[PDB]
């Protein structure tokens, strides 16, 4: 059986009927051998004493009921004098003596022990207490563990332990952490993230060895700051760098939505000091802020923000909010208002570029986007888009701009069961004020103009048909569709060469991409278009009408050349018109556990495939899977879409031919083994390699892992630089719902992470 | 044996429905509402008094951006965007049927064009919502057929 059920074997019971509502006026059953006293105010029971009200069951040798002074409203005090056993749908308590106030719900049990019902955890204390209407559990000289009875694996003890049910956190004074009877850690005061609604067990110290830092260790400290905020402070020692990286994480929930901040700070670095002797400081740091939320269904807030001390940061330090595969850090803020027919968004976009060829980058400071939609005018749908943006460079010698844009659009949609057509007419109107042109214009033949207008109509017409047939020959009840689709697109030529290109990159065209009406993103380059796109998709549906297969192929035929008036693209030939661009795609779900996918993009101007991808996957479940995949990008494609130096530089110019394999298998329901290998076939070299092993039990889990990855490039020896890391991690289980074997997390841990392809 | 499709993309019992989610003004809800409208579906409020009306409830999108391939220095060449959507179709009398969409799109990185690349990403994401909506619609006949069978 699976881990979860094995663990549930040791979690007690809860028999007896579950009562809904309160316990207040519910009947009270009392069995004993004797009742002395005046019953309502003073009662002393005895022998075999058993009491039941609602979900609670008390049992003891002697029980005393009382009432009291402070006239007020009625004061009810209960005492239990031997072999005390308390039982309910939450907890089981046992001890020599007990006390309760039924009005305030405050309770004491002396020299007692507790065990949860319906979930893991148990422990003991000199004094167990309930306070604040069962919000607070207090253990004087207490212990806790999530271990099943009979299992001594680990425990936490303290002179004082206070668990807060609402905040889901325990404070522990004089905490000691124990493995078996042996304490291995002491702390005067600790806070731990512990509660029934917690998604992760509380953290413990761990360690790893790396090529970059040598020996490393971390001491996570949880801090519950206030309601809706918490933090984790993690000193992280890195030996080679001779100092401590102080990692700080802050998490919050607000009305504006949820967020996280990270500030990691390394006061001095020996390695960086040696690589930069003349530099003012060796400190290294990272700040990261992520926020997203939608408030009152209308306001939408977003922050994606990363700033580092220097371009080598992610090559040097752990990849969590960033990666050593990143070419730049993104800094983005946006606020927007959206209702059904309207939205407007203001935003800032800045970038910190890593490599030095040019670290110069354009920013949008700010950008305003507006959309208005009206669907009902006659048979027509209408909309208007508009944008205002201010572009600024990090360099002071580079063009600055303001750009305003208006794009009204009207279309006539028409539909049958078998057919569809849509006609669309649109105007594109853009105005630029460009400044700081002096430096640019002295270095260039083609001049940028201060004032630019670009106005131009667009016409587009789309159509699709769906043909069907039965396939009995394939299998009973199978259906096949044929879906031809065609588009004509016309936009007139406008010479844009006097406009700097700030925001426009060449888009990839996969099958869906073929039908897009733009060659570039952004507004700075809009290609002329006179063209017809044609394609066909075929789909196969099974007896249950589930699509099991599709394939699609299409091309774009150009009646005239696509021109912006500034065309910098280095192609392999002069082809202008005809079918230049082709793309195809396929998906096959072979069985419940098996699938394959592929796509290809081809452009005749490259005399080659632009890019292609392939994958096949077997997956039985989250713990058991195998995947092979392939990615290709041609040297011609690199030379066409990327800056000149990529085409001349060894780490770039060959493009991508990359095979990878990923696999995981579970063992004995407690073990998970996982591996991934990624290989460049041009260079006959490893891109990435990873192995991991995890063992999971009811009260804890242990993962050893390894990764060797490309970390950079050595300009002298002209070869790749690799980083190796190997590490151990121990987590506490039974503190949350997770019975997983950690397969998925491990599959996500490397620089080329796993994605389920079906 | 090809014949023009004689049936509607959306099953007859689904030609009137409730659209519901926690982000009705978001882009996923817009893409879905638009696809339903182009398929000739009448959308009603969840407050409507017309009974026996199926309800499409959209869960929250997940959008991941992963490094798909690296250059020889370990820098990202191609990024992969993955969009996943969970939804349910409640046929008020019978049962609750989960459906999902998954969309992959990719693009090449350009640190010298970062601002441009950011815009490219926006464009791609905006298109993926449309794809997701389409995927969900194409799963409707399987719901209709699964309900008849049981
Ligand atoms: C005199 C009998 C004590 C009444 C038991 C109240 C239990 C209700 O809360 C259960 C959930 O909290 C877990 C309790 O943790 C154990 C320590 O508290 C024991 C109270 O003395
Ligand atoms: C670009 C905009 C990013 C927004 C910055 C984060 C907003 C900071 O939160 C402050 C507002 O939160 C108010 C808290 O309201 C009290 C109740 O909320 C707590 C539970 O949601
Ligand atoms: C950007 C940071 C935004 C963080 C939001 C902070 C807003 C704090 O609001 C908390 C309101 O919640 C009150 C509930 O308090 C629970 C415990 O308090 C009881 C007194 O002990
Ligand atoms: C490589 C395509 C395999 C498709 C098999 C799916 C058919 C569903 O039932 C088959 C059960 O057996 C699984 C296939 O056995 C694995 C050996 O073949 C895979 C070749 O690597
Ligand atoms: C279907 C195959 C997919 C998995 C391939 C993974 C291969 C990666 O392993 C590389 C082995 O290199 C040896 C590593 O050096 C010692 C570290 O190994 C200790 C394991 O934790
Ligand atoms: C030099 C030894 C190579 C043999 C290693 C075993 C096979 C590993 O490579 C398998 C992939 O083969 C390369 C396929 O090339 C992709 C096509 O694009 C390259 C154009 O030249
Ligand atoms: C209650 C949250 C207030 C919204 C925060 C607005 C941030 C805009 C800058
Ligand atoms: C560009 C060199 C200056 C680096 C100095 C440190 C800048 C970090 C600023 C972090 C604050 C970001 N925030 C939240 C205010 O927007
Ligand atoms: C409503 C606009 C109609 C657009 C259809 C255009 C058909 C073009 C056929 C492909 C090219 C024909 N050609 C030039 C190769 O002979
Ligand atoms: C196929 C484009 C570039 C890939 C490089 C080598 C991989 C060969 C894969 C052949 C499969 C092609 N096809 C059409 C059958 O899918
Ligand atoms: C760490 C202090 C424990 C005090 C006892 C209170 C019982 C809370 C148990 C929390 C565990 C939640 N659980 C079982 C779902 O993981």
């Amino acid at each position: 059986a699976d881990l979860a059920s094995q663990c549930m074997l040791g979690v007690p019971s809860y028999d007896r009927p579950l009562v809904q509502g309160d316990t207040n006026d519910l009947p009270v059953t009392i069995n004993a051998d004797h009742a002395k006293g005046d019953y309502p105010d003073d009662a002393v029971f005895t022998g075999s004493v058993d009491i039941m009200q609602g979900n609670s069951r008390l049992q003891a040798d002697e029980v005393q009921l009382h009432q009291k002074e402070a006239p007020g409203q009625p004061v009810r005090t209960v005492d239990a004098l031997g072999n005390v056993h308390y039982d309910d749908n939450q907890v089981i308590l046992k001890g020599p003596k007990g006390w309760a106030n039924l009005n305030t719900k405050d309770t004491n049990v002396w020299e007692g022990d507790y065990q949860m019902v319906g979930r893991q955890g148990r422990g003991k204390a000199d004094l167990m207490k309930q306070r604040g209407e069962n919000r607070y559990t207090i253990l004087d000289n207490g212990s806790f563990t999530s271990c099943l009875p009979g299992s001594d694996t680990w425990s936490v003890v303290g002179s004082e332990i206070i668990h807060d049910r609402e905040e889901q956190v325990a404070e522990i004074w004089n905490a000691r952490f124990k493995v078996g009877p042996v304490p291995i850690f002491y702390s005067p005061y600790l806070q731990l993230p512990v509660g029934d609604k917690r998604r992760s067990g509380f953290l413990i110290p761990n360690a790893k060895y790396t090529t970059t830092n040598y020996f490393e260790f971390y001491l996570p400290y949880y801090w519950n700051i206030a309601p809706n905020m918490d933090a984790t402070i993690t000193p992280h020692y890195m030996h080679r760098r001779g100092n401590i990286m102080w990692e700080n994480e802050f998490r919050y929930l607000s009305q504006a939505g949820a967020g996280l901040m990270e500030l990691d700070y390394l006061p001095s670095d020996k390695v960086y000091e040696d690589e930069h002797p003349n530099d003012d400081s060796s400190r290294r740091w990272l700040f990261y802020w992520n926020h997203s939320g939608v408030m009152d269904q209308v306001w939408r807030f977003n922050v994606d923000y990363t700033k580092v001390s220097d371009p080598s940061y992610f090559n040097d330090f752990d990849n969590k909010y960033g990666s050593s595969t990143d070419g730049y850090a993104t800094q983005k803020f946006s606020v927007g208002y959206a209702v059904q027919n309207f939205n407007a968004t203001v935003s800032t976009k800045q970038f910190q570029v890593f490599s030095e060829q040019n670290t110069s980058s354009y920013s949008a400071e700010p950008q305003l986007d507006v959309n208005y939609y009206q669907n009902d005018v006659g048979p027509f749908d209408t909309r208007i888009y508009g944008q205002a943006v201010h572009f600024v460079n990090t360099r002071d010698d580079m063009p600055e701009a303001t750009r305003v844009h208006l794009e009204p659009t009207i279309n006539l949609p028409l539909s049958n069961n078998w057919g569809s057509i849509n006609t669309e007419a649109k105007f594109l109107a853009t105005h630029y004020q460009q400044t700081n042109l002096d430096w640019y214009n002295s270095r260039n033949t083609t001049k940028l103009d201060e004032s630019v207008n670009r106005v131009m109509p667009q016409f587009k017409v789309d159509g699709k048909m769906v043909f069907e047939r039965d396939m009995e020959m394939l299998a009973p009840g199978y259906t096949q569709t044929l879906e031809p689709r065609a588009q004509y697109l016309y936009v007139p030529y406008r010479d844009q060469s006097d406009i700097y290109n700030y925001d426009s990159s060449l888009l990839q065209s996969d099958y869906s991409g073929l039908f897009r009406d733009r060659t570039y993103g952004g507004l700075d380059r809009i290609a002329s278009a006179n063209q017809v796109t044609t394609g066909v998709t075929s789909r196969i549906y099974d007896d249950a009408a589930v699509e099991r297969f599709n394939i699609s192929v299409g091309q774009i035929y150009y009646f005239t050349e696509s021109r912006t008036g500034d065309d910098n693209i280095t192609w392999e030939n002069d082809d202008k018109t005809g079918s230049l661009v082709w793309a195809g795609d396929t998906y096959w779900r072979i069985s419940e556990r098996w699938g394959l996918r592929g796509g290809i993009q081809y452009d005749t101007r490259l005399d080659n495939v632009a890019t292609s991808n392939s994958s096949i996957e077997y997956r039985r479940d989250e713990d058991r899977l195998v995947q092979l995949n392939y990615h290709y990008a041609s040297p011609e494609y690199i030379q066409a879409t990327l800056p000149k130096y990529y085409s001349t530089a060894e780490q770039y110019k060959n493009g991508i031919s990359q095979v990878g394999a990923v696999a995981s298998r579970p063992i004995a329901d407690r073990w998970s083994i996982v591996g991934a290998y990624y290989y460049d076939t041009n260079a006959n070299k490893q891109a990435d390699s990873m192995l991991g092993v995890q063992y999971s039990s009811c009260c804890y889990a242990i993962r050893v892992g390894y990764e060797r990855k490309l970390n950079g490039w050595d300009n002298d020896k002209q070869h790749a630089v690799y980083d190796n890391a190997i590490g151990f991690n121990i987590e506490l289980r039974g503190l949350s719902s997770n019975y997983g074997l950690g397969t998925q997390e491990m599959l996500r841990s490397n620089i080329l992470p796993y994605q389920n392809t079906l | 044996g090809w014949h023009l499709r004689d049936t509607t993309q959306v099953p007859s019992t689904m030609k009137v429905m409730i659209l519901d989610s926690g982000d009705p003004n978001g882009p996923l809800s817009r893409a879905v509402r638009n696809q339903l409208r182009l398929n000739g579906v009448e959308l009603l409020d969840k407050e409507t008094t017309r009974k026996d009306v199926p309800s499409l409830r959209l869960g929250k999108v997940s959008i991941a951006k992963d490094t798909a391939s690296v250059f020889r220095n370990g820098q990202t060449a191609e990024y992969q965007m993955i969009m996943t959507v969970n939804a349910t179709v409640l046929i008020p009398g019978r049962d609750i049927y989960p459906i999902s969409a998954k969309v992959f799109r990719s693009f090449f990185d350009n640190p010298q064009m970062a601002l441009a690349k950011d815009n490219e990403q926006d464009m791609i994401v905006k298109e993926m919502y449309d794809r997701a909506a389409e995927q969900l619609i194409r799963k409707l006949p399987s719901i209709r057929a699964a309900d008849i069978r049981s």
